């Protein structure tokens, strides 16, 4: 088998995308008997160079992942990726933190195989075209640039939540994300600063491929506005040095593999 | 009710220029502050922010939860919580002139550049 072709012939362009009708996994397994266990895919068809890792922060959302799932994987095929896909699911009762929780990805997915890029995503996401490709290129890319909830549009330039893909390199070059974010909000915003400062620009696919659908969801209780976020993304250029992959540290209680992904149940501690 | 940053930029004409803050950097900070979302209510140590602009009941409106709080904008923290912006634009001049700007912690570290993003062409 030769290298699979640049953009892939399997593609079909703009999707529906409705969280009506309930999912079965076993359905969902059914219908993609090509993942193996701890869902892993790559394809017999030709050689793809993008080796993925999908990371996905996690906590109390079974009913999201399942669609996340139903819809993921046969688009992840069909963008023809070598990919794995990881759920970090925080265990304990303090506030989310959704970027040490992607430091655990990076660091767990990276026992499992050599992966060469990394996609951060949130498990309420679901992209409404398959030509908007998981995976990395040159520079950081930003991914859900036209979620549903901004109207179909980047709510600010500046904007890098939601879903994001980077190189191995480039997550390394940043000390990857910081650990220090606990509640919601800004996390996102020190990972854009940090890609900043190393010198990177942000990648996006046009607002038309890149739409995409959240699921809806009332507020977590156990994620509500971090108050020092405001003070933090201000001081991001000093603490990306002393805060990141270099002081990850964390507990593994449990890693389980389905057939459709890999569950990891972490202890990430609480607000230092 | 979740508004757009052009409904937003319309409702809060009066403010433009108000202690030197442009309609675009009020644009920007409030996206930053309640994703425009005229009813939000987030807690934060002790006290309660509510609507647009996430006015405290700390010092600014009066709340059943804090009744004896200074009320400096003389008005009921649940009249910030619907979609007429007048008193709580009365409100938001009220903290500017007398606290300033920086009371919107979003305002320094998301509304110091790339201000014309935030510009709305919608008449
Ligand atoms: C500092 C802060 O709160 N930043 C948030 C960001 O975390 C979030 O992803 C985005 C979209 O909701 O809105 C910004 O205001
Ligand atoms: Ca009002």
């Amino acid at each position: 088998l030769t290298a699979c072709p640049e953009e892939s012939p399997l593609l079909v362009g703009p999707m529906l995308i409705e969280f009506n009708i309930p999912v079965d996994l076993k359905l969902v397994e059914q219908q993609n008997p090509k993942v193996k266990l701890g869902g892993r895919y790559t394809p017999m068809d030709c050689i793809s160079p993008h080796k993925v890792a999908i990371i996905i922060p996690f906590r109390n959302r079974q009913e999201h992942l399942k669609y996340w799932l139903y819809y993921l994987h046969p688009i992840l095929q069909r963008q023809q990726l070598d990919y794995g896909i990881y759920v970090i699911n925080q265990a304990g009762e303090s506030m989310f933190n959704r970027a040490k929780l992607l430091n655990v990805g990076f660091k767990e997915a990276l026992k499992d195989y050599d992966y060469n890029c990394f996609v951060f995503s949130d498990v309420d996401l679901i992209p409404m075209n398959d030509h908007n490709t998981y995976r990395c290129f040159s520079q950081p890319r930003h991914i859900s640039v036209a979620m549903d909830k901004f109207g179909f549009s980047l709510p600010y330039v500046q904007y890098f939540g939601g879903v994001s893909a980077l190189s191995k390199q480039q997550f390394l070059s940043i000390n990857g994300f910081p650990n220090n974010y606990w509640g919601w909000g800004g996390e996102d915003d020190d990972i854009y600063n940090r890609l900043a400062f190393r010198g990177m620009s942000v990648s996006r696919p046009n607002a038309v491929i890149g739409k995409t659908r959240m699921i809806r969801h009332s507020r977590d209780k156990k994620n509500e506005p971090n108050p020092q976020r405001f003070d933090r993304i201000a001081h991001t250029k000093e603490t990306m040095l002393s805060d990141g992959l270099n002081s990850l540290t964390y507990m593994v209680l449990e890693v389980q593999r389905y057939p459709l992904y890999t569950k990891i149940t972490v202890d990430i501690g609480t607000p230092s | 009710t979740e508004l757009t940053k052009c409904k937003v930029s319309h409702a809060i004409k009066d403010i433009d220029g108000y202690q030197g803050i442009s309609l675009l950097e009020w644009a920007c900070v409030l996206f930053h502050t309640s994703g425009y979302d005229t009813q939000a209510v987030v807690n934060d140590n002790g006290s309660t922010e509510y609507g647009l602009f996430q006015i405290s009941d700390r010092f600014w409106c009066k709340s059943s939860e804090f009744p004896e709080s200074e009320n400096i904008c003389g008005i009921s923290c649940d009249k910030l919580l619907d979609d007429e912006l007048d008193d709580d634009i009365a409100c938001a001049k009220k903290i500017l002139a007398i606290k300033g700007i920086d009371y919107w912690k979003a305002y320094k570290p998301m509304c110091s550049e790339k201000l014309e993003q935030w510009r709305c062409e919608k008449p």
